[PDB]
């Protein structure tokens, strides 16, 4: 016999291609300032076409979305503090003051004045240092720090990802999968589902929901960190109650918090019986993978951005304990936690680089969906599982543990019995 | 569009390469600003892919098959590239489980195809 | 802003060792530890960072984790390659300078 | 094939100055950042300092202020260190070490230099 | 090709062989370049077309399937000759998707003897 | 993609494919207008493209690089040594000898494939 | 035999096309906008790859690029339109030379140049407000490398042979899929931040042998040259008169220093050269532009945002076998047209900016006396020309891939 050449018979072979954003037009057209740069909105035609006797081994650890979509906010947030001012000349040796009108906080505010080109400022006991009543910012000098623009804002916007055309994006479908191996419902997809860009340590806000399922890299292993992504979201709601001054300095313009309206400080507070319920369901779900004893312990240490719980809330940035969440011990057989503000934070663990978040008026309020959990086990009484988290990558592959991109070559050959002349 | 096209090419993928001959033959058939900005990747994508239908088929032409889907051409097949039946080879296995076993192999079979063609058309 | 390790401590082949670290101040418990393996003669490798996350490449018989305000660094199964000195490192966010450990010396018995 | 290659050895007079200098091997400073260590010859290494090419932001060590003067040059990639009034007390050898990954965004040490050993002598 | 409607069929065969003010011009350049590429697209599957039914861009082809009495028929002069063929079309209109297929099947049968043969 | 231009003739018949698949070859304003030239640049390589494949389709040859005919070459148009042809006579030169004959020669390949059909 | 079609044949013809500039990626990080730094910033990626036993002639003259791309620099030249249709003293607060003031009423005093202004009839007036609706430019010239690539239809070729000198069959021809760091240089007279040759000293002209049109002189060792403008002066504006402020100081006038040993080697080997084409008996001399106007006599450039009308009457001062002063007007009718003002902005302290000369235009005087000697003098004034001294080795062929020959072949 011969062979025979057959243009557009169904083939794939994995490869990384460079992706595209995608969005809405009323949601695009909702951007006052920049919240968040100009993407494509997509027709809402999912054509989730569902393939039968399909398997393709689906993989999140070695995933190449979860290395590009993560360098697209990189690139995005970047552009988020080239149009804003430098603060270089900014700090000065301060007169701080531990001025108390009103203990809910704990002296936790300073009144601050500097002898600028004489102005006061308030500035919690996070974003300043004392030095040797003289004191400056924690590091502007030896250091640089780039205040947002007080217009903007810093809310999540969904965005949906698209691949060119010759590449097409896997979809598993499966109710049970813990992320590697092979996955029976292959739903080829262009557009895939709406992507949360959520900024948030170990509690995962407001994402997508899942029975709660166990991910890892390898269990086995105590490095790698454990994705837990919930069932059933746990509501939280989490106040900032105190209206918060804005004073404008004209050095370019400072934006200094002005004297609070009224002093309570920022707390979050979580149903005590969902959230233990829940755990229980984590807990009857960790078993599985081992009856044993399960501890938890709060986070052991580090940087302020691990050793508690991070997230933005309305343009605001919270620092929380999750001591109150993280304290128990399990057999086989409302809560609220204090947090603290920070202005100057130097989110993605860089050096040198950090933003100065403008203040915002008023208590701020808002509530989100605890949705995911990022858990890691300690190095046969018991397996501690202390919240870990910290590298921004795992909060994006608790979405995109279900879309990979693969390359389709309609051309084919075949040995078939014919013959040309 | 195109577009939709390649991953039309992928709707049956599970079936029979007999099953996907013959479907292969029924597949041969300030917002302003913002949306001009749209307008260009929207149609930048677009001409991409024509691109790549037109690779796909200047490569078909180089072997002896013009703009046709169902070639067919004078080169034997060597029982040396997966010696097995003509019987099982188009009933109980699919496409992706082909490739995958004559992925070592496809560069050759490009090349053994070039000068198969090659030679026909100058002693011709 | 000070760590203390012990000078020495050796091992027989084949067992598990660890090695202690305690830094003072608040800080101490505000910033991350790292650990450093360098051969007596050699320029440093990464050894672990993030206080448990193991670099691509390295052997999976070194593990660390933190226990309040002082780290550790456990080896299990010690061979006749693992003998050099181990430094672990507090990067202060807040004052942006790190601090490098006086250093820990390991020996293989043989 | 990553590495930071540098200098030779060196030997200099106290009370001079030195300059040693560390080069890319294959790419950019990009956001990476560069620090450089030090270590006395049978004595546990310590630090010197740090500076980020991307923004050219620098710091050092306490003991080193004012003694310390660490410079880039995006045109070349590379990076001079110039320690000033050299003492039997930096007799050692001067790393210098990468910091970071793709997106400037770790902080530990991980791509190291041969090293560079400067001696100071009478 | 829009130029040549208006004459008749053996006319046509012939003629067929040879064949912000920046912001009116960055808009109306989109338009401009979309319609551009419709042309191409519209051109492929048109060649698409053409390719099962045997031809695959010659323009003039030809084909081995009779023109049956049961289409809108008469001598074959007068349709050359004097009849304007763009009025050609919406004679055999309604006729058009049947006599697709019987180039369709021609080809298929065709190939499936030359694949026996 | 020129490659051995200058070369023999024998030469570059062996390298026509050249090697396959290379055979082919404000800020929101500026930024936009930008694009325009790109895209404007690219769809204008692939209608020059089709033309010329077109051209192919219309002789006897619609895509196949080397193709034989049926057109005898008339010994008029500047004919020597069938060697030298191989040997010296490099494309370039031999396309400014034939100069004004490749109307000719587009008009005669025309005629033979039509009556063929 | 027989015809037998060919598709893909490296064959090309000489053809002109409108080319697309492909500007480099630090068009934006310059972009202040600037006529030389606006964004088609394509990643200019050069790709030059070789030929063999292949040569064609070019020809720098009657060439296409030359217009193609002075035009293209025009609309690239091309906000406030002021149009001051609607009393001054000599001011010697400080004196070479001496500045005016013109007292004046807007809708104050104005510091012009001698040559900006004209009396009428004491009172001057602007040149060019009688003469034509003159428009001055805009407040906000950073020549920029910017890489030809060709269209896919169409490849550019270079000549990688140092010997062409203007026409004829290149040896060594190099396709380039986009071309090296064409820039404005934007002179007269005179190249600056130009291409610089590595052998001997090249002369090239449409036709040498006759004073009809210029000579064009390529160089190897550049030349420095220093200006300097040191003076503070404020601006004046719905009705928006920029007029210029009061001198801070004394009131100098702007000067330059040019090098002299550099300078006479050049001659020499541009003499030598001159030997190689006209004997070695005949007597070379220089003179000055006993004709033009001020854009052709004086040499212009570009530097620290203002342009200098550089005296070059000692440069030419030479017969064969130190500092020049800069004399400026504020009006720039650089592309000689009457309209076009670009009253640019006085740069405030002094500027002191590196030069780099690659090249003279120079001139061949009448007939008059055979065979004892001619007289050489500076020109310029179409800077056409001025471009064609980094083009001359490139050129764009238009590729006809489909070739036809005969051979003895059936089918
Ligand atoms: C998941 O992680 C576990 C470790 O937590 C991995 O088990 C480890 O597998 C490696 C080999 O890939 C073992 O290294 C070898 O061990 C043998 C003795 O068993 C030794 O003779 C060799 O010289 C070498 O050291 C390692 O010891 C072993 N560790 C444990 C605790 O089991 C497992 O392979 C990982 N699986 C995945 C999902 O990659
Ligand atoms: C996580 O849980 C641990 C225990 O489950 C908590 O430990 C407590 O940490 C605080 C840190 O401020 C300790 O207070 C400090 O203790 C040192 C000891 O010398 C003292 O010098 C300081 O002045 C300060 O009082 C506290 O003692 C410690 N608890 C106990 C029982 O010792 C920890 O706070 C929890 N949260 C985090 C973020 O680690
Ligand atoms: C995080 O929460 C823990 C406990 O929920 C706080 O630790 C307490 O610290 C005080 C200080 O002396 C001790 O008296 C308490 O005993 C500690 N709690 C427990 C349960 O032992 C810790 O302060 C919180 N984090 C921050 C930054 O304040
Ligand atoms: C820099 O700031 C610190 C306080 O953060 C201060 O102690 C020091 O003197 C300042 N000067 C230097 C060394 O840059
Ligand atoms: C060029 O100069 C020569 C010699 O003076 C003259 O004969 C010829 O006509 C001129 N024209 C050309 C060829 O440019």
């Amino acid at each position: 016999l011969w062979v025979t050449v057959y243009y557009g018979v169904p083939v794939w072979k994995d490869a990384e291609t460079t992706l595209f954003c995608a969005s809405d037009a009323k949601a695009y057209e909702t951007k006052k300032h920049n919240v968040w740069h100009a993407c494509v909105p997509t027709d809402p035609n999912p054509q989730e076409i569902h393939l039968e006797n399909v398997t393709e081994e689906f993989n999140m650890w070695k995933n190449n979305m979860v290395e590009q979509m993560h360098t697209d906010i990189i690139s995005l947030w970047d552009q988020s503090l080239k149009p804003c001012v430098k603060l270089t000349p900014l700090c000065v040796t301060l007169q701080c003051t531990n001025v108390t009108n009103n203990i809910t906080m704990r002296g936790e505010l300073k009144n601050c004045s500097f002898n600028m080109t004489k102005v006061y400022s308030l500035f919690y006991r996070l974003d300043v240092v004392q030095i040797n009543k003289e004191y400056r910012l924690i590091n502007c000098n030896t250091s640089a720090i780039t205040q947002a623009c007080p217009k903007v804002s810093f809310e999540p916007i969904p965005i949906h990802y698209c691949a060119p055309a010759g590449f097409a994006i896997l979809k598993c479908k499966d109710k049970k999968f813990n992320g590697t191996g092979p996955c029976p419902s292959v739903s080829t997809v262009q557009c895939t589902h709406g992507i949360k860009p959520v900024v948030s340590t170990q509690l995962l806000l407001n994402g997508s929901l899942a029975e709660v399922m166990i991910r890892s890299e390898n269990i086995t292993n105590n490095a790698k960190n454990i994705l837990v992504q919930f069932n059933t979201p746990v509501q939280i709601n989490c106040t900032r109650p105190n209206n918060n001054t804005r004073k404008s300095i004209r050095i370019q313009a400072f934006y200094a918090t002005g004297d609070i309206i009224g002093i309570r400080q920022a707390h979050c507070n979580v149903s005590k019986a969902t959230w233990n319920e829940t755990l229980g369901k984590v807990v009857k779900q960790l078993r599985k993978h081992f009856n044993t004893i399960i501890r938890f312990a709060n986070s052991s240490g580090g940087d302020l951005e691990v050793t508690t719980h991070s997230f933005n809330c309305g343009g605001e940035f919270f620092y929380c304990n999750t001591s109150g969440l993280f304290n128990s011990t399990w057999i086989s057989n409302s809560i609220t936690l204090p947090c603290r503000i920070k202005q100057i934070i130097n989110m993605w663990q860089r050096i040198g680089q950090a933003m100065y978040a403008p203040p915002i008026q008023g208590v701020i309020r808002c509530v989100s969906n605890i949705t995911g959990l990022i858990l890691t086990r300690d190095g046969s009484t018991t397996e501690t599982f202390r919240p870990g988290g910290g590298d921004m990558r795992d909060n994006w592959r608790s979405e995109l543990y279900k879309y990979k991109v693969v390359k389709i070559e309609p051309l084919g050959v075949a040995p078939t019995r014919c013959k040309r002349r | 569009g195109i577009g939709a096209v390649f991953l039309g090419f992928l709707g049956a993928a599970g079936s029979t390469m007999g099953a996907a001959s013959m479907t292969l033959t029924v597949q041969a058939r300030q917002h302003l600003l913002k949306l001009t900005v749209w307008g260009i990747k929207q149609l930048q994508a677009r001409v991409l892919a024509v691109e790549r239908y037109l690779r796909d088929q200047q490569l078909l032409g180089i072997w002896g098959c013009s703009g046709k889907l169902i070639c067919c051409t004078n080169v034997p097949w060597n029982s040396s590239w997966s010696n097995r039946n003509l019987s099982e080879i188009w009933d109980n296995m699919t496409w992706l489980q082909w490739d995958k076993e004559i992925s070592n192999y496809t560069q050759i079979i490009y090349g053994l195809l070039e000068e198969s063609q090659n030679q026909q058309e100058k002693n011709e | 802003s000070a760590l203390t390790q012990p000078p020495s401590v050796s091992g027989a082949p084949g067992e598990r060792v660890t090695i202690s670290c305690s830094g003072s101040g608040s800080n101490f418990e505000y910033s991350f530890v790292y650990w450093y393996q360098q051969v007596p003669g050699m320029a440093p490798k990464l050894l672990i960072y993030d206080n448990y996350k193991r670099p691509s490449g390295v052997s999976d018989r070194f593990s660390g984790s933190r226990s309040g305000t002082s780290a550790s660094l456990t080896i299990t199964g010690l061979q006749t390659e693992d003998e050099s000195d181990y430094y672990c490192q507090s990067y202060d966010s807040s004052l942006t300078y790190w601090v490098f450990g006086g250093g820990t010396r390991l020996t293989v018995l043989g | 094939q990553v590495q930071l290659v540098q200098s030779g050895a060196e030997v200099k007079k106290p009370g001079a100055s030195v300059k040693v200098s560390c080069k890319a091997s294959g790419f950019t400073f990009g956001r990476y950042s560069f620090t450089w260590v030090r270590q006395a010859p049978g004595q546990g290494l310590e630090w010197v300092g740090v500076i980020v090419p991307l923004v050219g932001v620098t710091n050092s060590a306490k003991k080193f202020q004012g003694r310390v003067t660490i410079t880039a040059d995006t045109s070349t990639n590379t990076v001079y260190m110039d320690l000033s009034s050299l003492r039997s007390e930096d007799t050692a050898v001067y790393y210098c070490a990468r910091v970071g990954d793709r997106f400037g965004s770790g902080y530990a040490m991980d791509v190291w230099g041969r090293g560079a050993l400067v001696t100071v002598s009478s």
